[PDB]
RNA sequence: GGGAGCCCGCCCCCGGAGCCCCGCGGACGCUACGCCGCGACGAGUAGGAGGGCCGCUGCGGUGAGCCUUGAAGCCUAGGGC
RNA sequence: GGUAAGAAGCCCGGCUCGCUGGCGUGAGCCGGGCGUGGAAUGGAGUGCCUAGUGGGCCACUUUUGGUAAGCAGAACUGGCG
RNA sequence: GACGUCGGCUACCCACCCGACCCGUCUUGAAACACGGACCAAGGAGUCUAACACGUGCGCGAGUCGGGGGCUCGCACGAAAGCCGCCGUGGCGCAAUGAAGGUGAAGGCCGGCGCGCUCGCCGGCCGAGGUGGGAUCCCGAGGCCUCUCCAGUCCGCCGAGGGCGCACCACCGGCCCGUCUCGCCCGCCGCGCCGGGGAGGUGGAGCACGAGCGCACGUGUUAGGACCCGAAAGAUGGUGAACU
RNA sequence: CAGUAACGGCGAGUGAACAGGGAAGAGCCCAGCGCCGAAUCCCCGCCCCGCGGCGGGGCGCGGGACAUGUGGCGUACGGAAGACCCGCUCCCCGGCGCCGCUCGUGGGGGGCCCAAGUCCUUCUGAUCGAGGCCCAGCCCGUGGACGGUGUGAGGCCGGUAGCGGCCCCCGGCGCGCCGGGCCCGGGUCUUCCCGGAGUCGGGUUGCUUGGGAAUGCAGCCCAAAGCGGGUGGUAAACUCCAUCUAAGGCUAAAUACCGGCACGAGACCGAUAGUCAACAAGUACCGUAAGGGAAAGUUGAAAAGAACUUUGAAGAGAGAGUUCAAGAGGGCGUGAAACCGUUAAGAGGUAAACGGGUGGGGUCCGCGCAGUCCGCCCGGUUCAACCCGGCGGCGGGUCCGGCCGUGUCGGCGGGUCCCCCGACCGGCGACCGGCCGCCGCCGGGCGCAUUUCCACCGCGGCGGUGCGCCGCGACCGGCUCCGGGAC
């Protein structure tokens, strides 16, 4: 359970309103560039037509 | 990725890594498992003992459903039931001895491997072994046969 | 040629297999076509269930499973007779009927009859014409719902009965499961030969009489 | 902390002792996959391994990239790495 | 050409034995005490995959057949390959 | 020394001294009186699928999985992506051993009941044995000191010595299945050509507090056309007596 | 399931089925057995409807087929007929027209259309280029795909998006009418009925299969029965069990689709590649024939395709002209190498060519009309120092106060997920409001021994260097020698 601050929402013209939302725990997940690169490279081949 | 493969490093070399005295021919020794008795006998006899020959009785129409009998050891028997059932044991001062059905979890035969905790159980199974029954009786349980 | 302890492998690629290679690039198009056909068929029968007719309760053979319950092809004629539904009428109301299925056990018969009764209870029989004839439901339960029934009708669930903790007596403790199994196997193996020996002894006594 | 020594007290802090060590903060050195110092060694066919900011083509991102005030390609007794 | 030049070695005390024995052996288990075991040089041990090779030749020395051979055939070592 | 003078290693041409035989290949041996080769441009030969084994990276982990199917989009990017009482039908692993009928992995200690009979039966206790080597961790006398003598809790380094001892190796024991020998007893719904247990050898791809599953990369061996080019052949179906 | 059971010089190799999870799911009809007066069917004539996938009805002692068997009931899940228990009477075919335009969110086909710069400068032969235009800039945007237009265009044009519009045809679902066909049930009981022959099966031999004392298909021979027959993966006898009813027939869906019709797409090739064929390609051409089978794209934006003068018989040139460019001139974009002619330079009796080291001559390159190269410190017009106000920032702790936030304790107050105050601790960069110290900026002072720019005479101190050719001194390291003395 990492420290998750509060993120302020903004209106259609900027000028952040009074509503606030706590940071979801997904943004505190570990950053794994190798895993992202592996998954992206293996997944980008699935939309490929045969030749 | 052919980029990382060995063929890229062999460009410029005459023999391509297959020797210049003995070239890379089609099938110098034969195709497949040829020569298990002649000229390849040493490999078969020193790495696959019992390859040649026939042993045992034949079974023409063999069905795997008849011989289906999964086994579970007493080492992991309380895992088939929820942990709260095991927590509600050695308690209530009555000797509840909850019933464990292994056919429900997908097991027919109960084997005696492992150590059973000191708590009475009711074990219902298609078949039982002598050691498993001895362990269950010693712990303080009972074995029940179910068809 | 073998080389220092590899597996002995026998690939089945000695025929002209490249002539009969079946690719699966058609798989997403096949799934889309199946989904479109399924949606069109569901739309064609607007109030009827999209899955189709009700299926009976069936237990599986082949002792491997021996305990799972799945959907059958159709209700047997005995079940229809007990439930009181004509075999020719039943197929017109959404009840699967097949005439090959036998009926050995009373429990399966009763379970299927109860299932048929439950299905009949929750059935909305629309009138043939706008005017309501006999056996047609009231117009109150006709505008209340006219939608499909997603998924199988009355889905089959393999339900188990929980057993309460017991008060085990000495009789259960004294029971010998392994010995009983061994004795049962021996009796099954030796029944015929023991009968033959008994017959031989009886014949010996009879020939001693005369 | 006490008892004392070849009348008592101080015997102080680097925002300053100013340095061949400064335990108070620390590169010009820190693309830590980086940088720096010591020693020994350097043949090679068949073959094996590693590094290529060596080269070609196309795809996903990225250079607020280049370009009719001139892209690719080609020629060059020009300047270099 | 084999061995030995010590800690995996010696010296005591006590247990076990369906083995062998007159008492005894013999082996195995536990407790305790004693450390540079000739010279000189090296850091060692261990596990997986694994290509190529499987036509050789020459020379000092020993040596078989042959009159002999830049002949054919062996042993040790060193080279060319 | 500075308006016809400077520096330009490399490249343009020429000269001199030394060295210097044409490349690729078979080969013990090639410059060979061995083979291929006039010259130039373009193309040109270790690939892909499947099955294995090992190594490496990632995720989960006694579990792991997406095959196929289904629900969301009318496909720009998409035939992608997200999800599933389908999360598991099913595969692999978690249990092996016999041809099979089948069987199927824990023991030890303590007190008692039979004569402790290295054998059977009752209650409690410890719960993968022991030996040797074992990276690391624990205790650790004492020493090193500190502007003088003593006392002294504290921050240290070394620390003789004494221990718990990972992983792994070697050995001695234990357990499971088949088989051989010698044997004594236990139970019943049916007392039998019933079933079960012991000790001592041996055979097994076993247990002895687990490590697999899926994806990706590389190497090696194969089936395929199988690194590329090359026959003398064989078979099936058709066309020719305009030559002879 | 499963590379499994099994087959196989049990070698190489071959190799299913059941169950389970799914996609889809739909059941039926004869002969025979029997009951109905052949109650059945086809053809020709006339009348009425519609007739471009020739039908329905009526009128015909008009014909034919059929008793050597048509039609109705009825088929293994039993059927038929009576008895009498129960509630009651709409399905299909052919036409006549009609309203809703019927999901890719208006079903299919076709036709005609629907937003916004050619805005101001500036390049160019020509912009679709560049800069700018009430906010990345001017306007549209449910339209920022694509193609064409003299380059590289959201707004020039066609299109693109749209539950956008209009105009015709077709298909499908529903409404009213006409012609009709149709007197069509369930449960119990009682009485009768209920089966496909040269076929099964057996022997045999050949082929086939995983099927092994023979899986299936077969030529030949034998050749049936009816509580019978078939199957129960080892041949045979006896004995019980389980499961179907063969030798007659029909049927969509989930499945396959290198040919045909019409579309869409690509991490594919880019004219020796990709189909043989990007082009008058299965064409030219070859063979008697079966057959074999190519090579071959590119001017230019626009032909504006060179008028006209001159030599030559002409092919060919010299002028002129077009074009941005013919230094693009009809096989014409770019135009390499092999090879050839000429021009400029060098050289030449051991074939040429090559490696190492210099020299000479050319080609241009970089200087320079000295290049003595700078960069700091020192000597010879305003503000820093110091105050006032404002602004922003940094760090700190009494945690000064609250939030924030981690572990425990308390209120059980709402196995895992939440609320309130109080205490301790990690107060962790998770935030503020005040306090202190400091920093920077702006505005006021601060008028000149301080402060800051420019140029010079110092080569004064430091650092890297000199435009090229050099020379000298001292110190060190490693070598080759020489002269002495002393044991
Ligand atoms: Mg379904
Ligand atoms: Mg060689
Ligand atoms: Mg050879
Ligand atoms: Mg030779
Ligand atoms: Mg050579
Ligand atoms: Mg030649
Ligand atoms: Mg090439
Ligand atoms: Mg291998
Ligand atoms: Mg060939
Ligand atoms: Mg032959
Ligand atoms: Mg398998
Ligand atoms: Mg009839
Ligand atoms: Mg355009
Ligand atoms: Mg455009
Ligand atoms: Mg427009
Ligand atoms: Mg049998
Ligand atoms: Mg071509
Ligand atoms: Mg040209």
């Amino acid at each position: 359970a990492c420290a998750r601050p509060l993120i302020s929402v903004y209106s259609e013209k900027g000028e952040s309103s009074g509503k606030n939302v706590t940071l979801p725990a997904v943004f505190k997940a570990p950053i794994r560039p190798d895993i992202v690169n592996f998954v992206h490279t293996n997944l980008r081949k699935n939309n490929r037509q045969p030749y | 990725p052919s980029r990382l493969r060995k063929t890229r490093k062999l460009r410029g070399h005459v023999s391509h890594g297959h020797g210049r005295i003995g070239k890379h021919r089609k099938h110098p020794g034969g195709r497949g498992n040829a020569g298990g008795m002649h000229h390849h006998r040493i490999n078969f006899d020193k790495y696959h003992p019992g390859y040649f020959g026939k042993v045992g009785m034949r079974h023409y129409h063999l069905k795997r459903n008849q011989s289906f009998c999964p086994t579970v050891n007493l080492d992991k028997l309380w895992t088939l039931v929820s942990e709260q059932t095991r927590v509600n044991a050695a308690k209530n001062k009555t000797g509840a001895a909850p019933i464990i059905d292994v056919v429900r979890s997908g097991y027919y035969k109960v084997l005696g491997k492992g150590k059973l905790p000191k708590q009475p159980v009711i074990v219902k199974a298609k078949f039982f072994s002598r050691r498993a029954e001895e362990k269950i009786k010693g712990v303080g349980g009972a074995c029940v046969l179910v068809a | 040629a073998p080389s220092r302890n590899g597996m002995i492998l026998k690939p089945h690629f000695h025929k002209d297999w490249q002539r009969r290679v079946a690719t699966w690039f058609n798989q997403p198009a096949r799934k889309i076509r199946r989904r479109k056909a399924r949606q069109a068929r569901a739309r064609r029968i607007a109030p009827r269930p999209a899955s189709g007719p009700l299926r009976p309760i069936v237990r599986c053979p082949t002792v491997r499973y021996h305990t799972k319950v799945r959907a059958g092809r159709g209700f047997s004629l005995e079940e229809l007779r007990v439930a009181g539904i004509h075999k020719k009428v039943a197929r017109t109301i959404g009840i699967s009927v097949d005439p090959r299925r036998r009926n050995k056990s009373t429990e399966s018969l009763q379970a299927n009859v109860q299932r048929l009764k439950e299905y009949r209870s929750k059935l909305v029989l629309f009138p043939r014409k706008p005017s309501a004839p006999k056996k047609g439901d009231s117009s109150a339960e006709e505008l209340k719902l006219a939608t499909q029934l997603t998924g199988p009708v009355m889905p089959i669930r393999n339900v188990f009965k929980k057993e309460k903790a017991r008060v085990i007596t000495e009789e259960e403790k004294n029971f010998k499961a392994f010995a009983s199994l061994r004795m049962a196997r021996a009796n099954a193996r030796l029944f015929g030969i023991r009968a033959k020996r008994a017959k031989e002894a009886a014949e010996q006594d009879v020939e001693k009489k005369k």
